[PDB]
């Protein structure tokens, strides 16, 4: 029982962890983009 | 998890201060994007 | 001189579309995968829901009750899943 | 048999040290196991 | 001679305005997480009140009593993430 349950334990606790990083790493790419469109540069050339 | 959960809260102040700078005049020009939108609505209902 | 000034930003917003664009190809590709996971996701909970039925036909209602066990935890990550992907779903349209 | 009978009181010793500590606020998570685990009784009633 | 203390007093305020940009940014940053921090607050008490409705179930009053322990924990800090947002939010558009 103890193994029955600690299994559980390993495969939540990975997986879990895993997901939560995949999108917290896709929740900064997503935020990133936002970013980067606000961040164009083109706009110096006022200057030219 | 807590590493990254602390980087979420960094994009989070990150977006704040995105946020916060995006107010600008350009908002008066979607105004003027939507009033000429209103017209094609308009040229719409003349085809209907 | 602004005139090189003004052809180097045109020049820079050459590249800054072209990154749009694998950002946009990566959230198709982040979407199309929560999609296909929580699909299958969905279709595991009906299985493990069969074997409860073949407890249903004799005895073990311990498995009936445990293969619950996967039904709740499958239906819980489908609808984490689902709202993981209204979030993409989002994300994909702001940046379009 | 002397010697090897005071290793067994360590181990005991061991347990109570083992044993107090497991008390935890997980013990009412249990509670919520055992009443997911009659949903399913309830769903075998209604199979029956 | 005035036209350099004036071109130089020009040069200034260029640093200035540099410098209240950022602590706007700043600004912006704190309320941000105290945003951040007071919403999961929030859902926190609602999850040690589920634990409660555990206790609820049978029994351990106890538990439930200390899940409200946890509940008036929280919802003060709410309170007084609360009261500092606000501060930040006057702060910010005294700033701006």
């Amino acid at each position: 029982r103890n193994l029955a349950a600690l299994e559980a334990k390993i495969s939540e606790a990975k997986t879990k962890k895993n997901m939560l990083q995949a999108r917290a790493k896709a929740a900064k790419a997503n935020a990133e983009l936002q970013q980067t469109l606000g961040g164009l540069g083109t706009s110096s050339a006022t200057s030219a | 998890f807590e590493r990254m959960e602390n980087k979420v809260l960094d994009m989070e102040a990150t977006s704040q201060a995105a946020g916060e700078l995006a107010g600008f005049g350009i908002e008066n020009q979607f105004a003027q994007l939507e009033a000429s939108s209103g017209v094609e609505d308009e040229l719409a209902a003349l085809k209907a | 001189d602004p005139e090189k000034v003004l052809e180097q930003a045109v020049i820079d917003m050459q590249e800054d579309l072209v990154q749009l664009r694998q950002a946009v190809a990566r959230t198709i590709a982040e979407e199309k995968r929560t999609e296909q996971r929580l699909n299958q996701d969905t279709q595991e909970a009906k299985k493990w829901e069969d074997r409860a039925k073949l407890a249903l036909t004799n005895g073990e209602e311990n498995l009936a009750r445990e293969a619950l066990a996967r039904k709740k935890s499958l239906t819980d990550t489908a609808a984490a899943y689902q709202t993981q992907l209204a979030q993409q779903r989002t994300m994909s349209e702001n940046l379009r």
